[PDB]
């Protein structure tokens, strides 16, 4: 049964090659058929020593309490990984021949792989929420457009509004062209080029509100017009998180 | 810019890097 498609381009890149080494490794195994490995290993458990170092601090310095629950497993999967993989140059020392030792070879690069793809989704996961608390707090401000009744509200609301979309459309466009599934980065453009087309539709439209306050037209187009800006957002937000069973 | 995801993708790679040197010594 096949392994999915890495999430987003950066990790694919990170854990690709390694995935398809590991792959080769098994193939080998079941298959065919040695220097001091005890270095070698030496090396990774340094590295992912300074990996679940540098994961801690994010741990403890983050805002995020959900990533405070969801990445330290993470850590205790690559040390546990770190271990067989100890054992099984030890094993080599001993016998050059040892199968069990080849078993916790790939084992132990099956746990860091696992465990470095856990830590890499989990704070890809934050970094969306991040996100989505732009756009949430879009829809939270297209609301009070309903509001405004006098030009300068309009004025404040506008300069207040404006900066909200020109950062969510940046993030939009930086998370897209991560994404490794190309439907998800249509649907994302598609929506945020909607809404960026339709911002200067909306102000116009409660500019013209403001001033004839045919009033009855405007509110509607008005309204509409939030409603629909809001309809995209909302389709924005499902699209970030999705991880496909839907 | 965003230099908390900088830290994490280089750490990564690093251990990336040493499992491949491993595993690239192991089969030769």
């Amino acid at each position: 049964i096949q392994m999915p498609v890495f999430h987003t381009r950066t990790i694919e890149s990170i854990l690709e090659p390694v995935a398809q080494q590991i792959s080769h490794l098994v193939i080998m195994h079941e298959e065919g058929e040695i220097p001091d490995l005890t270095a070698p290993v030496s090396a990774v458990q340094a590295a992912v020593s300074n990996l679940v170092r540098v994961g801690k601090e994010t741990v403890q310095t983050t805002e995020d309490q959900i990533l405070k629950r969801d990445m330290p497993p993470a850590f205790i999967k690559v040390e546990n990984a770190c271990t067989k993989l100890v054992r099984a140059a030890q094993m080599l020392q001993a016998d050059p021949y040892s199968v069990p030792a080849r078993d916790y070879l790939i084992d132990g690069s099956r746990g860091i792989l696992s465990g470095t793809s856990d830590l890499l989704l989990t704070f890809d996961e934050a970094e969306v929420r991040k996100i989505i608390r732009v756009c949430k707090g879009i829809l939270e401000y297209l609301t009070v457009a309903e509001v405004v009744e006098t030009m300068e509200d309009l004025v404040t609301y506008t300069k207040n509004l404006g900066p909200g979309m020109t950062k969510m459309a940046k993030m939009i466009d930086e998370r897209q062209q991560e994404l490794t599934h190309q439907e998800h980065r249509v649907m994302l453009v598609n929506s945020m080029n909607t809404v960026k087309e339709l911002l200067p539709v909306l102000i116009s439209a409660m500019k013209i509100f403001v001033t004839t306050k045919g009033i009855e037209e405007a509110l509607k187009n008005r309204n509409f017009t939030v409603e629909k800006m809001s309809a995209e957002i909302n389709e924005i937000i499902r699209v970030l998180q999705l991880t496909s069973w839907d | 810019r965003d230099d908390r995801r900088e830290r994490i993708v280089a750490e990564c790679n690093a251990v990336r890097q040493a499992l491949q040197d491993l595993l690239s010594e192991y089969m030769g």
